[PDB]
RNA sequence: CAUCCGGGUGUUGUCUCCAUGAAACAGGUAAAGCUGUCCGUUACUGUGGGCUUGCCAUUUUUUGGAAC
């Protein structure tokens, strides 16, 4: 269905996910898969507590991902006509 | 060797122990019949919290996500 | 087998007890092969304990509050909703109504 | 120099007959040591020699001293997290 | 906002809708889209969290509740305990 | 498959369930994400005295891995 | 095919299930939220979805250093099978 | 640079043939299928039609690591 084509067609965009465990990651999204597996590149990691850490990379288990926030230039892709 | 499945096909009409994920209660009891996803059904098994036995309890019937593993008894 | 009887069940006034101890009133209007159930007139509750344990359903609470029914300031927490469609996964319970010919319904 | 298959690399823990160390799903304090002797597509392993070692809550060293053997087992693939040789 | 009986998620398209999460939070947004596994797309979604410190005046009323404005919102279907609608499509 | 493919023969860091590290050079994966790690150790905390080196074969269960750094 | 688990149902474990089905004597089912069923059994499913009748619903409540046995009855009711943790039959 | 023999499309009128549950009355408009008004049907179930293409509990979603 369309969440997981929205998803891949963030892909190059900045986007936030929250995770499971509560933790926040922002980056440039460079892979998605229809598990919502994830890869981020040059990524801030926010710990629920509060703590900021930077990583080059991160993949991310779909299965732990919460939500997914995406540009909101994407709400008009062709996906949605 | 010996798959999970043959196992435990094996160990039916023997004592087996099946400990589960939560509380830390253990089923001991004679392993009378098994399905594909491991659901379990005993005979005389008897219920241990903590390793305290709290009684027998009869003919019981065990779903088969709440299962850690299955031990044979000697 | 048994969520195509839950199909039969429609217009009838279930009480859904959810696995966080949320408890649903209302009418059924329909429910999914996967038990998805879309309620209208719903009533969310809490029962009076889980509201007294905080640490242990303050999620619970929390949800009931933002759920935004929860006008009246009452003594137990109530929210009322116009409709609810409710992610079956979460369901455990169902109370059906006593005059329901189950014989009728399991064919 | 190629990928090795997890269920692979289990079954190579099965045919060397190489004692395991096995951390549990969520039961960060309890591990299982033994030997793998079948498992199958949902990583259901049956385990020979199968002992409970408590694990440190502030060191997060293996009690190896305390740990209580159990017998051959079928450990639910469901509640493994990690495998590891020796 | 009052909906007909017979509504199904595929009629609430570009409705907004509040969606409630196992963890306690709610999101606020017009639904775009909808998937099998109840995966949700929210526009312009904002969530909302009650605070511990202010969850004490729920138990046997005004709460000041913390927001985060998203935007356009993923949600992941096994998170998602029950949605209720806010209001119509313009 | 998780296009793991990048991350073969590096060293990586998984956040596995339960607040666990490790860490280990990719040696394979599956569908489920399992995956096999040479040269593998448990992270705890910040000084190396904490750590553990694991064994020479560690294979990690798909659905525990939470998520997983490149190194 | 049906006929598979209609053989499923009389051989394997939910055999007891259907034993208590068919015979309509009462079991004891142990749910993962604390609470003991103690019903009949109308009708049941491979995911142990039960449909139960004269349901006894028995659960303790704690309130610092004394616990109270609660109850309840409930006519009819369905129960989710994931929620089960087991089945016993009433001797 | 013209003439001539011809052509398309649109709108309105007219002519011929065939038809004629509601075509009454009033307003408005370039006009009307516009407004008041009138007629029929429909809301629940069954059958039928059309669409979706779902069915055709085992690690990434929906048959519970939860509960304390």
């Amino acid at each position: 269905g369309i969440p997981v084509k929205l998803l891949n067609e963030a892909q190059g965009h900045i986007v936030s996910l929250e995770l499971t465990t509560g933790a926040t990651y922002r980056g440039k999204l460079v892979e998605s898969e229809d598990s919502m597996n994830v890869q981020l590149r040059d990524v801030i990691a926010t710990e629920p507590q509060g703590a900021v850490t930077h990583m080059d990379q991160i993949f991310v288990r779909g299965s732990q991902i919460k939500f997914i926030v995406v540009p909101d230039l994407l709400k008009n892709a062709p996906l949605f006509k | 060797p010996v798959n999970p499945k043959p196992f435990l096909k094996g160990l039916v009409n023997h004592r087996v122990g099946v400990k589960l994920k939560f509380n830390s209660t253990e089923y001991r009891g004679t392993l009378v019949s098994t399905d594909n996803y491991f659901n379990l059904q005993l005979n005389e098994a008897e219920e241990f919290v903590a390793g305290v036995s709290h009684g027998t309890l009869g003919e019981i019937f065990i779903r088969c996500n709440n299962v850690l593993y299955i031990r044979e008894l000697p | 087998k048994l969520v195509n009887f839950l199909k039969k069940l429609r217009n009838e006034q279930v009480t859904i007890e959810l696995k966080n101890g949320t408890t649903v009133w209302g009418t059924l209007q329909s429910v999914s092969p996967q038990m998805n159930a879309i309620l209208t007139d719903v009533k969310l509750t809490l029962p009076q304990p889980r509201l007294n344990k905080l640490n242990s359903n303050g999620i619970a609470m929390a949800s009931l509050y933002l759920t935004g029914g929860q006008q009246p300031t009452a003594s137990d927490n109530i929210a009322s909703l116009q409709y609810i469609n409710i992610r079956g996964n979460t369901i455990r319970q169902i109370i059906l109504p006593d005059s329901l010919n189950l014989d009728s319904l399991l064919v | 120099k190629a990928m090795v298959p997890p269920i692979n690399c289990i079954f190579n823990f099965l045919q060397q007959q190489t004692p395991v160390t096995i951390w549990l799903f969520e039961q960060i304090g309890i591990r299982i040591k033994g030997k793998i002797v079948g498992f199958d597509e949902f990583m259901n392993v049956v385990i020979d020699e199968a002992v409970e070692i408590p694990v440190n809550s502030a060191d997060g060293k293996e009690d190896v001293e305390k740990g209580t053997p159990l017998g051959k087992i079928l450990l639910k693939g469901d509640n493994i997290t990690l495998i590891t040789s020796a | 906002i009052q909906v007909a009986h017979s509504s199904r998620l595929a009629n609430l398209i570009d409705y907004k809708l509040r969606v409630l999460t196992q963890d306690g939070r709610v999101y606020i947004g017009q639904l775009m889209a909808f998937d099998k596994h109840m995966n949700l797309v929210l526009n312009e979604c904002i969530e909302e969290r009650v605070p511990k410190t202010q969850l004490d005046k729920l138990r046997p009323l005004n709460i000041k509740v913390e927001k985060r404005v998203l935007g356009l919102t993923i949600l992941r279907g096994e998170q998602i305990l029950s949605t209720v609608v806010e209001d119509k499509p313009l | 498959t998780p296009e793991l493919k990048k991350y073969m023969d590096k060293k990586i860091l998984l956040n596995i369930n339960g607040s666990r590290k490790v860490a280990g050079i990719l040696r394979g994966y599956d569908i489920f994400l399992n995956v096999v790690l040479d040269d593998a150790m448990e992270i705890n905390g910040e000084d190396p005295a904490n750590n553990h080196q694991l064994g020479l074969q560690t294979v990690i269960r798909g659905n525990s891995i939470i998520s997983l750094e490149a190194l | 095919l049906e006929e598979l688990e209609e053989f499923e149902f009389k051989h394997g474990p939910m055999s007891l299930i259907n034993d208590a089905m068919v015979t309509r004597t009462p079991v004891i089912i142990s749910l993962r939220n604390n609470h003991k069923i103690i019903a009949r059994v109308k009708a049941f499913d491979r995911h142990c979805n039960m449909v139960l009748e004269n349901v006894k619903e028995l659960w303790t409540e704690k309130k610092g250093k004394n616990v109270i046995n609660r109850e309840r009855f409930i006519s009819k009711l369905f129960l989710r099978g994931d929620s089960v943790i087991v089945v016993l039959k009433t001797p």
